């Protein structure tokens, strides 16, 4: 039920990735040649470019946008083993600063996201070395200062990471690392840290053993007040799980919560290395692209199973 | 080794090499059916056969020469050595025709293993030949229009060779156990290194210092510019491959088939880590491949069975969502945008269109009268409908007993309290009588209008007019009246027949232990379709006290089957059955529990359970809002889903809504702390003045801060068609930079006109930090 | 579907006088499309000896009528008819 449309938005060099805003009017692009653009929306409907310049002295990975509380910040990942952070400055043309570059990173930073709004203006990335850095800017007004907050090793190349989306008073901060190593023994691929406020410390929590190939993209899905966590595992076949916390004994808190994992969908229709995940507003849909050049929409049922709901194709033309 | 080649000027033509080599010209097929005789390379495009030629046998390799004319131009080298020009092309005006048909013939019978044209000169043909015992192996004749040009690899295997793309005068070839690279300038001038992988040496088109080669599993890269080790390894592949090739339209993509296989290995080495890929073009093994040299990113492969597809190569796709639940990707140099097709059938749409069109049409606000909300639902879905009518049956209750708390408890609270029934041994076929908290049960229900009233005739005559003659001629029964259900059945059938047959059927009740008529209807009563005659049938005959197949039976709604349980059921098994009801109902997460827990820690793990079933968070948060009891509203789980919600709205940007909705949530729950934001304080005293001049601290009595535009001391008096105390025009504004501030409606106007603090020596732009 | 009620109703033969069953299938048997359910109906409901309504019958087949008249008639009554 889904139909797909061409937006006329002129681009010269091959596009790695494509961000949103939080209100869906403001999109981040970046191309090739190490340049970046940024795209709004008009009343009419009409998308035109605003601001480009060229970041790094390597490739760019990927670029992402901060909650609109704090202004307007993106983020930016290079293999050139750095991460930049630009904020917006207007007298009105666009005129986009560079406010603090993060060079901890002894391997290419393969990627960076956001913290969530509830938890300050916390920042998590990624590298190639199998470490994960947390920083947090302690004052909100001056983005040029951070303090390296975390650091963790994961003894494996990770290549994904993603934020716990949940802001309840009950769920410690969580973060997931992936891997895409191809070592041919079996080893685990993803792995979950949890937060300890008695510690301060973030410790691994669960390990996905059932996963063992190479993994490219994982997405925890928006909680929306549900009692479980649903995430999504992009490998050569869309896997996804739930994560449901036991009740927790009032004799004695310990270390990380317990949980409950099950497998509710595996689809290997891509015939493929699965490339890109993603959920909608609600934690209702999911988008997955792969190698075939088609973009798969997943949904649930009357029945709570999940079958797919639309397929396309790269060009744009409908299956 | 088959192989097929396109047209080096010609995008719609190319050949394929057998034992008969065959050149094909490609046409749409798009708007026609599948021309006869057209191979259908793709689902709109067709192949149609130009030329077959049978006169080559045991071909060993295959050019493709480079001048315009003549077209379709080929020369073929075999395994005796031979090497033949031929044509394809219905060529009656061939500019030298000499050529044609020309053949070299090797002084010693040896077979050639290469033949390639030169780019800068397409009169200069090279060609490598299998090692001879003291002759060379690599020949370089001249087309024109006796003997080669040049000869060398004397002794040598000459397995692959190639040109130098700009050098007209340089060539690179594969010796037995070396590699070689000659300069025409000195055929004693020549580089060569030692290596392994001598096969399918090639340049990237775009980086002419790029080679690449492989030895069986096995691929190597070099740069002649540093040409002394292999620059990377690819990994080796079990298979041993067959083809590898560069993209011309793509810069820095390799491409890679091994043996029989169906997958195309792709390799990027544009970094300068390899970007390591796989496309899949058949279902069955690809015989060989190549790129078209123009079309962009696309290339053609066949099958050993003749059969060919073309198409292109997609890159990476990179993904976004919006919050209006469009899906915009990225695929190269494009952007595209996905959304929901617009359908008449609305109800198969995702929740979260569902609960924006519900925001936009004022869902769960009508207080007057509660059960229109299924209506401004927008769709049918009897969960909503049942929850709104039991709503709106209990705030009647609510509002009747104000007017002459345990209602809001639930249909298990009321009962559990329930005494003082006797079972019926006998049915008479002919209210009051009955406990107060089965009386109030049964108007829950809806049987029965507020009152005490022992006549359910409304409700009957109301179902009449409804149209649900079934359900209606059930709950006659239920109310003990044979003869009235049969009139009802009398009248259903009058207008729109089964009823009628139905309706006899019915009159032959009897107690019978051993009855022929019980036997049978027992027997084949589930045969039919609508539920609530299976039902009828069941309860009629069930033995009495055993109506577990009324209770238990999941197509009638759950208001009937309580009512029904109600009033015939003891108590004592009443309390159990109502039990197992509820906590099957809450294990699934139907809405039409909510009137057996109610409004308490049961009905909020039920909505729990529903919202974890659908995701619907608009709907609880404004059911759990109605009346529900301090402690209720005071749980985390509601607040979540409220914030959640609140959140929602504030990403469609729907704003207006939002404060609707939080003045609603206010008034009806008096827990919730409105938003904290600043105050204004005294200069003298320190102290708020919020809330004996009105101009005047409240405290200290000294004068407020006046208007930098009127000079006049600002306040306000503190304490439907009427006159208004305090204006807008007179309440205090400030930008929050500069500290500078007045009147409303003076410093609107002054910004309105000017774009300065007004202010003295002030050079804030205070209303351009806004935006 | 119809014929599974059919039979259903045709369960409840009664020969109570004041039987409810007697009171509604003799006038409801009416309103049937297929003569032959009317038919059985009327014999079922019919008084004894005095099975006027299926013999009157036009819309059924002669053969059949003739063999019921035979089986049951007595024999003045037979030649009559
Ligand atoms: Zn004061
Ligand atoms: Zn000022
Ligand atoms: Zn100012
Ligand atoms: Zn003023």
């Amino acid at each position: 039920m889904f139909v797909a449309r061409s937006i006329a938005a002129d681009h010269k060099d091959l596009i790695h990735d494509v961000s949103f805003d939080f209100h869906g009017r403001r999109m981040a692009t970046c191309s090739s040649d190490q340049s970046v653009k940024v795209w709004d929306k008009s009343e009419s409907g009409d998308w035109h470019c605003t601001a480009s310049w060229k970041t790094h002295s390597g490739s760019v990975w990927r670029v992402t946008w901060a909650h609109p509380e704090f202004g307007q910040v993106l983020a930016s990942c290079s293999f050139d083993r750095t991460a930049a952070v630009w904020e917006e400055i207007v007298g009105g043309q666009s005129h986009w600063v560079k406010r603090t570059t993060l060079v901890d990173s002894r391997t290419s930073v393969t990627d960076v996201k956001f913290a969530p709004k509830h938890m300050g203006l916390m920042l998590a990335t990624c590298s190639a070395d199998g470490i994960v850095r947390i920083y947090e800017a302690p004052d909100v007004m001056n983005l040029s200062q951070w303090s390296l907050q975390h650091e963790i090793s994961c003894k494996l190349s990770c290549s994904c990471i993603s934020w716990n989306p949940s802001s309840s008073r009950a769920h410690s901060p969580m973060i997931a690392v992936g891997s895409d190593d191809s070592s041919p023994n079996a080893m685990a691929k993803v792995q979950i840290f949890e937060y300890n406020e008695n510690t301060r410390k973030y410790a691994k929590a669960e390990t996905l053993m059932t996963v063992t190939d190479p993994v490219h993209d994982i997405a925890f899905a928006p909680n929306l007040g549900r009692s479980f966590h649903i995430l999504a595992i992009a490998t050569k076949d869309v896997r996804i799980f739930t994560l449901k916390p036991v009740r927790k004994e009032l004799t004695s808190s310990g270390g990380p919560t317990k949980f409950e994992i099950h497998i509710v969908a595996q689809f290997d229709n891509h015939n493929s290395q699965v490339w890109r995940v993603s959920w909608n507003i609600t934690g209702t849909v999911l988008a997955s692209s792969g190698d075939d050049g088609c973009v798969r929409l997943w949904k649930a049922n009357y029945m709570d199973n999940w079958k797919c709901t639309g397929i396309l194709k790269g060009n744009g033309s409908p299956v | 080794k088959p192989d097929i080649l396109w047209a080096p000027h010609h995008v719609d033509r190319f050949v394929v090499c057998d034992s008969e080599l065959s050149l094909y010209h490609v046409e749409s097929t798009v708007n026609s059916e599948l021309k006869a005789g057209s191979l259908r390379l793709s689902e709109d495009s067709a192949a149609t056969l130009l030329s077959i030629n049978s006169d080559t046998p045991y071909m060993k390799c295959v050019a493709w020469y480079l001048n315009y004319d003549p077209e379709c131009l080929l020369a073929v080298g075999q395994a005796n050595g031979r090497v033949v020009l031929t044509s394809l092309g219905q060529d009656h005006n061939s500019k030298f025709k000499d050529l044609i048909g020309k053949e070299f013939v090797p002084k010693h019978a040896r077979q050639c293993n290469t033949l390639a044209w030169n780019p800068l000169d397409s009169n200069w043909l090279a060609a490598g030949l299998d090692k001879h015992r003291a002759d060379f192996s690599v020949l370089i004749w001249d087309i024109c229009s006796t003997k080669p040009l040049y000869e060398l690899g004397q002794n040598d295997a000459c397995l692959s060779l190639c040109w130098l793309p700009r050098d007209q005068k340089l060539l690179l070839a594969g010796m037995h156990r070396n590699l070689a690279i000659f300069d025409l300038r000195n055929t004693s001038q020549k580089m060569f290194v030692n290596t392994k992988a001598v096969q399918g040496v090639t340049v990237d088109p775009y980086f002419h210092d790029r080679v690449a080669s492989f030895y069986e599993g096995q691929v190597a890269i070099w740069d002649l510019r540093k040409f002394e080790k292999p620059v990377l390894t690819l990994t080796e592949q079990p298979k041993p491959l067959t083809k590898v090739a560069w993209c011309p339209t793509r810069t820095g993509l390799l491409a890679t088939l091994t043996r029989d296989s169906n997958i195309i290995r792709l390799y990027d080495m544009q970094h300068t880590t390899i970007i390591e890929r796989s496309v899949q073009p058949c279902d069955n093994y690809i015989a060989s491949f190549a790129w078209h040299p123009t079309s962009q990113n696309r290339m053609i492969v066949v099958t050993p069975n003749r059969t060919m597809s073309d198409f292109t190569v997609f890159e990476r796709i990179s993904l976004a969502w919006s919050p209006i639940t469009s899906l915009m990707w990225a695929c190269g140099r494009h952007l595209y945008e996905c959304t929901e097709e617009e359908n008449d059938n609305s109800l198969e749409k995702d929740i979260a269109t569902k609960m924006r069109l519900r925001a936009l049409s004022r869902y769960g606000l009508d207080t007057e009268q509660v059960w229109r909300n299924h209506i401004l639902a927008g769709n049918e879905d009897p969960q909503l409908k049942s929850l709104w009518y039991t709503l709106h049956f209990m705030k009647q209750y609510t509002e009747d007993m104000d007017q002459k708390s345990l209602v809001y408890a639930g249909i298990k609270s009321i009962v559990k309290s329930s005494l003082g029934m006797v079972e019926s041994s006998r049915h008479n076929w002919s209210i009051q009588n009955l406990n107060e908290e089965r009386i109030l049960a049964l108007q829950l229900c809806g049987w029965i209008k507020k009152g005490t009233d022992v006549d359910v005739g409304p409700f009957l005559n109301s179902l009449v007019q409804e149209g649900e003659w079934e359900r209606a001629a059930a709950v006659a029964l239920f109310n003990l009246d044979i003869r009235r259900a049969i009139q009802i059945l009398n009248e259903g059938a009058s207008s729109e027949l089964n009823l009628n047959v139905v309706a006899m059927a019915l009159s032959g009740y009897t107690d019978e232990k051993n009855s022929l008529w019980r036997e049978m209807c027992s027997t084949l009563r589930l045969q039919l379709n609508n539920p609530y005659l299976c039902v009828m049938f069941a309860f009629l005959t069930s033995e009495t006290g055993s109506y577990d197949g009324v209770l238990y039976e999941n197509k009638v709604a759950v208001r009937d089957r309580v009512a029904f349980a109600c009033k015939f059921l003891s108590d004592t098994q009443l309390n159990r059955y109502i039990e197992k009801l509820t906590n099957e109902m809450k294990e699934a997460g139907n809405l039409e529990g909510i009137l057996l827990t109610g409004l308490t820690k049961d009905g909020v793990d039920l909505m729990e359970s529903y919202v974890d079933r659908t995701g619907d968070v608009q709907t609880a948060s404004y059911c759990m809002l109605q009346g529900s009891p301090l402690d209720v509203l005071k749980d985390e789980r509601v607040q979540y889903w409220i914030e959640n919600y609140r959140n929602l709205l504030d990403a469609w940007r729907f704003w207006h809504k939002r404060a609707e909705f939080d003045i609603h949530r206010s008034k009806l729950d008096p827990s919730s702390k409105p938003l904290a934001q600043v105050f204004v304080s005294c200069n003298f005293c320190g102290k708020s003045i919020s809330y004996s001049k009105v101009t005047s601290c409240p405290g200290c009595r000294k004068p407020l801060p006046r208007c930098a535009l009127c000079l006049i001391n600002m306040g306000t008096p503190v304490s439907s068609k009427d006159k208004k105390l305090a204006q807008f025009n007179n309440w205090f504004t400030w930008c929050h930079n500069c500290r500078h501030g007045g009147h409303a409606g003076h410093m609107l106007s002054w910004f309105r006109d000017h774009a300065e603090c007004p202010v003295s020596a002030c050079t804030c732009k205070c209303m351009q930090l806004d935006t």
